[PDB]
């Protein structure tokens, strides 16, 4: 075929130049958008299905793509830049991580799933060119796979299916046909593309149908190109995308909160049964605990025991008692988010003031004695030195805001100009959206600051010019 | 109170104030010696608490095990780690299987 | 650990203190504290003193937005606006209308519609975004078209910070501040910043609500506040949960006596017993408290607390504690 | 003359802020560019 | 139907009269 | 072919002024040489001399049309720097995307140009772009029509009554985080470029308004009275002391 | 560890 031979020579030329690990993403703000805005391709699936093994086999390096028998090896989006023209996104496994005993397991898992689903829902229009749902060879359909398909059909994201563990069939064409038949029965579509391929980065001879995957991902990465000059290697490197707008990134974070990503330890109980077991066990504990009967129904509402509403991927509600406090501290700790900004500027000024006034000695009381000798000045001076120069304890600083927009939101300094600056064109009025296609951003950038957050070293309080205590 | 609010305290060599801060460096050396000593002692404790247990030895407790279990050289290899039925070689003793 | 019950036990073990009731405070903060652009402050004096400042702020504003409680409509509302005839139209928002009486809500709505100012009875579940949408509709369908497009319509928000005014103002301020704190590559890269000092209450003076309708809101911090209230007013506020229950001055015993009296004024004793799951209709307040204790190991203090919380949540029925004036009855 | 910025700061102010001696401006170490 | 949903009519006897001490603030009575 | 248009760089050296008439308006088309960065003309004195003649013509022109190659896509940093220099001199600026016939992805290019403009700091963000093909003559009348429209905005005059009524209702609509003095009266004292005088109620000289509030008022005047593509001057007059104070 | 001259 004319186009198939051109994309084949392109995929070979791009991948033959080498690759490297670009950036790991845990927060929605720190994304490769900027000078590193390549067309991206992600591989999602349940834990221990071969996602990182396929990445390591495509990248031709076993040590680069870290894979292991224990689940939970990948706990955040791993961006791999192949040939300086494409991005391969390695995603965390959606399911129960057995054998992984990392501290703060609930918070680390909730952060892993939050960045996963919010990245897919946001950049589905670009530069995420194709989503690959990696499923195990003979593993049946589980509620985790149901949650994935519900998320995809609600966001209207086209996805391809990769059946890994191809050696499990051992050349059984009949079993593979029944496996894809079970997939087509659960999905409900015959035209969904499915590619079965195993990956062994240790020995190249064990790999089968693996060179066809890099040709496939290049096909979906170049489908945006229109001209044959763009289909060339220079046209793909010039292809870049625009950053998301504030309105669409705020909507996806509101619909998909960090507290909603709480999955069971097993992979057989659905989210409905997992939240029902919490309700049943909590109702029994209240009716059995004597101190629980000492509380009032209004106090239980304040303690979120008897009881906006957090909806999961499937659309089921989770009570506030189900969310552990480690996750709440996680969302408020994530930099560049509304929760972290709300913690700094005050979540509830009237409520926080009365709370702080009650927990302290008083709003106007100073140097009071509750109903020995005080610390000497020579001690306070010594304690201040040990805190500042040894323990490295520092004070908080302020957060800045655009003055031109904060004073008046409906001016041109804030943006969102409905006018058309370009005159004499007919295609600009039709082309719109939060993320558009801009050619050559990798070499030109926006102008001034182009890298996103958490990209450069020694920024902000971590400057190496004046030392730590100077801040 | 009279030392900090009512006493004229001259400076030491105001020509080179931007170097020694107006304080005799012999007094500064005595002050720095005391602060550095107390800073090192507080640091040794903080480093031992961060790394766990002791600073140099870490979580390796003195009562549990040996500090350095490599005196001179140690051979990581283990004899017959493959657990093969016949480790004598490809051909050794009785012949295995019919010839040709 | 299949279900996170360790956290449930941890949060249930910490019930030693309630934020609604104070044990050794004779004065309340919810009656004097209100946040302004500089921070929180205590406003000492009745609203009849600041009537003139309120009138000036109303004249400066384009419309008025009152936030009242439907259970205590006239007790929560500012008497200065009732005494002074103002020309700026006002939209009133009555919260907890599902807890308030339906007949009284309808009569108040008819009275306000006949007067000319708009009334809106919202449920306790509706949100600040819903109130914002209501204000948008009001501005678009009531206020005339202005001459300058860059100019925006100003609305003076009047209410007590416990009914929802403070929550609405804080939500609007936080949203507007975050929108311009988060970086955006599409907007101009103006090298001007606005510092937000950490560890501050961060009160606001003016809050923009919308962009295309061009609506802004001015908050009046110390204009509407209960302050030094009367006996009946304090009983009503403590029964509706507006002010804390002081163990030294405003007792649970007195407020529960008031609730029992206002309920048993009419033939509602059997209905009160049915609501509280009582085996019989109570003859006296002490008998009712003892029956609530029996329904046991709990004390009469816990029984009074349960009765107060049931009346606050509305488990006793819909009731309007305020007396409707004759001009509203007409 | 001088072209640096910290020349208005004396040695005491430099050591108090925590700044390295600008007179010993070493360039054999490259800057941490985003490779 | 539901006892927690029915509305309760409050008579005019529980409402204290005008000019009553429990209706007027303590400052007015103190000053008088 | 009036001028010398070749494929080489640095072809034009002397400005060429041609008196013309468009729809009954006498105008002088001033073809100027290309501008260069300082890093290039530092080692080249002749290029620096040509640059001096180019920037000189900008200072005495009425309307300045900045032309850039649209085949590059988005305008260059130096192209945006020229627009800021034209706004600094006080001339209506207009961005022109030449060689539009040779553009392959006209959709992505028009968005890349629009993205650059709305990203600019000062009044340059209000500038308009016009796609133009010098070979095929692509809507050149539209280019001249806006050049005349920018001249009308340059000489545009605003009434003192509307300036005061606007600011009266604008103080109650904008948020002023700074501690500034009240603006008593605001009058347009001069035109081309339209200069506005802000009379402060204080008597101290160091009570000048911040740069954030100045750009806030300029954006207000532009979006209200349609001063788009035209710079605006602001002069702050402090209340003076009476000679006979008494 | 780095401690500046305090006095
Ligand atoms: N036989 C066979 N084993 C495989 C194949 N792919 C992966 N494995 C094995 O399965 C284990 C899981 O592989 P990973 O690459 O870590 O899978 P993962 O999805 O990245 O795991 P997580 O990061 O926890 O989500 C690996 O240690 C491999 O040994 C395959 O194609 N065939
Ligand atoms: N494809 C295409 N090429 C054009 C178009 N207009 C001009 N060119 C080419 O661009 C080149 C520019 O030549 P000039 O017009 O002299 O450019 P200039 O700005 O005057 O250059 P200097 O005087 O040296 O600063 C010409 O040689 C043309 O070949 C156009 O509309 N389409
Ligand atoms: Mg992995
Ligand atoms: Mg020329
Ligand atoms: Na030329």
């Amino acid at each position: 075929s004319p186009q198939d031979e051109l994309v084949a020579k392109l995929s070979d030329e791009v991948f033959s130049r080498g690759n490297m690990h670009l950036k790991n993403v845990d927060v929605v703000s720190a994304l490769p958008e900027g000078l590193h805005s390549f067309p991206e391709v992600c591989f999602i699936g349940k834990p221990n299905v071969g996602k990182s093994s396929i990445i390591s086999c495509l990248l031709r390096n076993p040590r680069l793509g870290r894979a292991g028998r224990v689940r939970g090896t990948t706990r955040l989006l791993q961006f791999f830049n192949v040939g300086d023209a494409l991005l391969l996104v390695d995603t965390p496994g959606y399911g129960g991580w057995k054998g992984r005993h990392l501290p703060q397991s609930v918070a680390e898992r909730a952060s892993a799933f939050a960045i996963l689903f919010r990245y897919l829902a946001l950049r589905s229009k670009g530069p995420l060119k194709r989503v690959y749902w990696v499923m195990e060879a003979t593993k049946p359909v589980q509620p985790r796979d149901e949650e994935i398909f519900v998320f995809l059909r609600n966001e209207q994201i086209p996805f391809s299916i990769i059946i890994s563990k191809l050696d499990y069939f051992g050349g059984d064409g009949a079993a593979l046909r029944r496996q894809v038949e079970s997939i087509y029965n659960f999905l409900g579509t015959e035209d969904v593309p499915v590619l079965g391929v195993r990956a062994d980065s240790s020995r190249p001879e064990r790999c089968i149908n693996m060179t066809a995957l890099q040709h496939d991902i290049t096909h979906y990465c170049t489908t945006d190109l229109v001209r044959v000059e763009d289909l060339s290697y220079s046209g793909l490197k010039e292809l870049s995308y625009a950053p998301p707008t504030f309105d669409e990134v705020r909507a996806v974070e509101e619909r998909y909160p960090v507290e909603s990503f709480i999955v069971p330890q097993d992979d057989n109980l659905s989210l409905q049964h997992f939240v029902s077991l919490h309700q049943e066990a909590k109702s029994r504990h209240l009716a059995a605990s004597p101190m629980a009967m000492r509380l009032s129904t209004k106090e239980k509402l304040g303690a979120n025991l008897i009881g906006e509403t957090i909806r999961t991927i499937n659309g089921v509600c989770i009570p506030k008692s189900m969310v552990p406090p480690s996750v709440v501290q996680l969302a408020a700790g994530q930099a560049g988010s509304f929760a972290a900004f709300a913690q700094h500027s005050g979540a509830n000024a009237y409520e926080e003031f009365l709370t702080g006034d009650a927990t302290g000695s008083g709003t106007f009381l100073e140097a009071t004695g509750s109903e020995p000798r005080e610390k000497s000045m020579r001690r306070c001076a010594l304690d201040k030195v040990l805190k500042r120069y040894v323990a490295c304890g520092r004070k908080q600083r302020s957060l800045h805001m655009q003055a031109e927009g904060y004073m008046c939101p409906w001016l041109a300094g804030a943006g969102q100009q409905a006018r058309s600056a370009v005159f004499g064109v007919t295609r600009s009025r039709a082309h719109a959206g939060g993320m558009e296609v801009l050619k050559g951003l990798k070499r030109t950038g926006f102008g001034g600051q182009s890298y996103s957050a958490r990209t450069m070293k020694n920024r902000g309080r971590s400057t190496k010019k004046t030392g730590f205590w100077a801040a | 109170y009279l030392r900090h609010n009512a006493t004229w305290r001259p400076l030491f060599h105001p020509q080179t104030t931007g170097v020694h801060g107006g304080v005799p460096p012999r007094q500064q050396q005595r002050v720095m010696d005391a602060i550095t000593w107390k800073a090192v002692c507080f640091r040794r404790g903080l480093l031992a608490r961060r790394k766990g247990g002791r600073a140099k030895f870490g979580t390796r407790a003195a009562e549990s095990g040996v500090w350095n279990d490599v005196g001179g050289i140690t051979s990581r290899v283990v004899a017959n780690m493959e657990q093969n039925p016949h480790p004598g070689g490809d051909d050794f003793g009785p012949p295995r299987g019919p010839p040709k | 650990d299949p279900v996170f019950m360790r956290n449930v036990k941890r949060v249930l073990a910490s019930y030693k203190e309630s934020m609604d009731h104070s044990s050794r405070k004779g004065m309340s903060r919810e009656a004097f504290v209100d946040i302004n652009e500089k921070g929180a402050a205590w406003y000492l004096g009745h609203m009849q003193l600041a009537s003139r400042t309120l009138a000036e702020k109303v004249k400066d504003a384009d419309f008025v937005l009152e936030i009242r409680d439907a259970r205590l409509p006239f007790t929560t509302g500012n008497p200065n606006l009732q005494k002074i005839i103002i020309d700026r139209p006002r939209l009133i928002v009555f919260n907890k209308a599902e807890m308030s009486n339906e007949d009284c809500n309808r009569v108040i709505q008819q009275y306000y519609e006949r007067t000319g100012n708009f009334a809106l009875f919202t449920s306790a579940k509706r949100s600040w975004r819903d109130t914002v949408e209501a204000v948008q509709r009001f501005v678009t369908h009531i206020l005339p078209a202005q001459r300058f497009k860059t100019t925006a319509n100003v609305g003076l928000v009047v209410g007590m910070p416990n009914v929802g005014k403070s929550t609405l103002i804080n939500s609007l301020r936080l949203a507007h501040e975050y929108q311009f704190h988060r970086e955006d590559f599409r907007r101009p890269r103006t090298p001007e910043a606005v510092s937000i000092a950490p560890g501050t209450t961060r009160g606001v003076k003016l809050v923009p609500v919308c962009k295309d309708p061009n609506i802004v809101l001015y908050d009046s911090p110390g204009l509407t506040l209960p302050g030094c209230f009367a006996k009946e007013a304090g009983l009503k506020l403590a029964a509706c949960g507006i002010i804390p229950t002081n163990d030294i001055t405003l007792p649970r015993s007195l407020v529960a006596r008031y609730i029992y009296d206002v309920l048993s004024a009419a033939g509602v004793g059997e209905h009160m017993a049915e609501c509280l799951h009582l085996p019989r209709a109570p003859i006296s307040f002490d008998d009712c408290i003892s029956m609530i204790c029996e329904r046991g190991n709990l004390d009469p203090s816990r029984a009074q607390k349960f009765l107060i919380h049931d009346f606050q949540l509305g488990n006793l029925g819909r009731i309007t504690l305020d007396k409707l004036p004759n001009k509203v009855r007409q | 003359p001088h072209i640096h910025k910290y020349r208005e700061l004396n040695r005491w102010q430099r050591q108090a802020q925590g700044i390295s001696k600008w007179d010993q401006s070493h360039s054999h170490r490259p800057l941490p560019y985003v490779e | 139907k539901d006892p927690a949903s029915r509305n309760i009519v409050v008579p005019d006897a529980v409402h204290a009269k005008v000019g009553s001490p429990d209706t007027l603030p303590a400052e007015i009575l103190q000053k008088r | 072919e009036r001028n010398r248009a070749v494929d080489e760089k640095n072809s034009t050296r002397d400005p060429v002024e041609l008196p013309c008439s468009y729809k009954g308006r006498k105008l002088k088309l001033i073809d100027t040489a290309g501008l260069a960065r300082h890093r290039y003309r530092a080692d080249r004195d002749f290029i620096g001399r040509i640059h001096g003649l180019s920037v000189n013509e900008i200072r005495f022109a009425h309307v300045v049309i900045v032309v850039f190659d649209a085949t590059e896509g988005h305008p260059n940093k130096y192209d945006m720097a020229v627009l800021h220099s034209v706004a600094a001199e006080g001339r209506p600026f207009l961005l022109c995307a030449n060689k539009w016939d040779a553009v392959l992805d006209q959709s992505a290019t028009a968005e890349a140009i629009d993205f650059k403009i709305k990203r600019q700091v000062r009044e340059v963000k209000y500038s308009n772009a016009v796609v133009v093909s010098a070979h095929t003559g692509l809507n050149l009348t539209l280019l001249m029509d806006q050049a005349l429209e920018l001249y009308d905005k340059w000489n545009k005059r605003v009434r003192r009554a509307e300036l005061t009524r606007l600011w009266r209702k604008m103080e109650k609509s904008v948020i002023i985080p700074y501690h500034v003095a009240r603006i008593g009266r605001i009058t347009q004292v001069n035109t081309r470029p339209p200069t506005f005088l802000l009379q402060l109620q204080t008597k101290n000289d160091s009570n000048t308004l911040p740069k954030a509030l100045q750009e806030m008022m300029k954006n207000t005047l532009v979006e209200e009275f349609d001063f788009r593509g035209v710079p605006i001057r602001l002069i702050q007059e402090v209340k003076d002391s009476n000679p006979d104070y008494i | 560890i780095i401690v500046p001259q305090q006095l």
